[PDB]
């Protein structure tokens, strides 16, 4: 249930 | 953290969350000791009994966080790992002796109001603060109960316990590289770290120079917040020689 | 260095809600 993190962090 | 409280904003600026990439989830707690080094428990990265053996690429470290699940834009910073270093004599086979590990970040993280390193103790600091009765502070995003998840970072202050008492509370062999903390049944108050809090810091504020020092690392416990039981922590000072050798590289 | 000195607390001379409990235990 974690919010998606920026893709730039792989 | 069981029987703790919500942390205040910026209360634990050295708090670090170990995050798994693929199945995005909480892996452990950790602490920031410089702009490029993170300290945590060895079992957060290596634990054969459960087939745990992460490499630099399996995870990320999230620094400056408060909320457990939200992506805290403009506040938290996410870093990639350059290399992991596990204590060569870490005993995962028997009692988690020397449960400590270091993680070097690929790039230095920028300090801010929410991101700041904690101090590591010197011999005198350890000698003066590591005494039965003296209270430390443990923080984490782990379970709120033994058998759910907190919305924000949790905090609890716990007193260090006499070695004889720690020993008599468990069947596990205790070593000089560990110390236990927590209230006794007759003391009334409660509190303990729990699943998910592994690798997090046990800190104390020096009354001499008023700086925060990380004295322990959440290592192990039997159940969570059980009467007659205590939380065990890695004795950071006892292993500082290894830490310095690694950092000095 | 400036390790262990929190920007929002020690640096501003503000105390958090429970740090006094720690100090009081250092008898
Ligand atoms: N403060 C408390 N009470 N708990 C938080 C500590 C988190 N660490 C673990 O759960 C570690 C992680 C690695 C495997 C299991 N393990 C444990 O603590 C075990 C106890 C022993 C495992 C084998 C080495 C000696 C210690 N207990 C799990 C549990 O009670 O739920
Ligand atoms: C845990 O994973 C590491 C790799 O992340 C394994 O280390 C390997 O050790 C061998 C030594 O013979 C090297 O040749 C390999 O290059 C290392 N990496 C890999 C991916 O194999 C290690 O063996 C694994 N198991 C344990 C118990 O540590
Ligand atoms: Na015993
Ligand atoms: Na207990």
């Amino acid at each position: 249930d974690f919010e998606e993190i920026p893709e730039e962090y792989l | 953290i069981v029987e703790g409280s919500d942390a205040e904003i910026g209360m634990s600026p050295w708090q670090v969350m170990l995050f798994r990439k693929s199945p995005q989830e909480l892996l452990c707690g950790a602490s920031l000791i410089s702009d490029r080094w993170v300290l945590t428990a060895a079992h957060c990265l290596l634990y054969p009994p459960w087939d745990k053996n992460f490499t630099e690429n399996d995870l990320l470290v999230r620094i400056g966080k408060h909320s457990r699940t939200r992506y805290e834009r403009n506040i938290e910073k996410i870093s990639m790992l350059e290399k992991i270093y596990i204590h060569p004599r870490y005993n995962w086979r028997e009692n988690l002796d020397r449960d400590i590990a270091l993680m070097k970040l690929k790039k230095p993280v920028a300090f801010s109001d929410y991101i700041h390193p904690v101090c590591l103790p010197d011999r005198e600091t350890a000698a003066s603060l590591l005494q039965a009765g003296y209270k430390g502070r443990v923080t984490g995003w782990g379970n709120l109960k033994e058998t759910g998840q907190p919305s924000v970072l949790q905090v609890v202050n716990l007193p260090i316990v006499e070695r004889p008492v720690c020993k008599d509370s468990t069947r596990i062999r205790i070593t000089d590289n560990m110390f236990c903390a927590g209230y006794k049944p007759d003391e009334g108050k409660r509190g303990d770290a729990c699943e998910g809090d592994s690798g997090g810091p046990f800190v104390m504020k020096s009354p001499f120079n008023n700086r925060w020092y990380q004295m322990g690392i959440v290592s192990w416990g039997e159940g969570c917040d059980r009467d007659g039981k205590y939380g065990f922590y890695t004795h950071v000072f006892r292993l500082k020689k290894w830490i310095q050798k690694v950092i000095d590289q | 260095a400036d390790c262990g000195l929190r920007p929002l607390f020690e640096k501003k001379s503000l105390e958090d809600k429970t740090e006094r409990e720690l100090l009081e235990s250092y008898i």
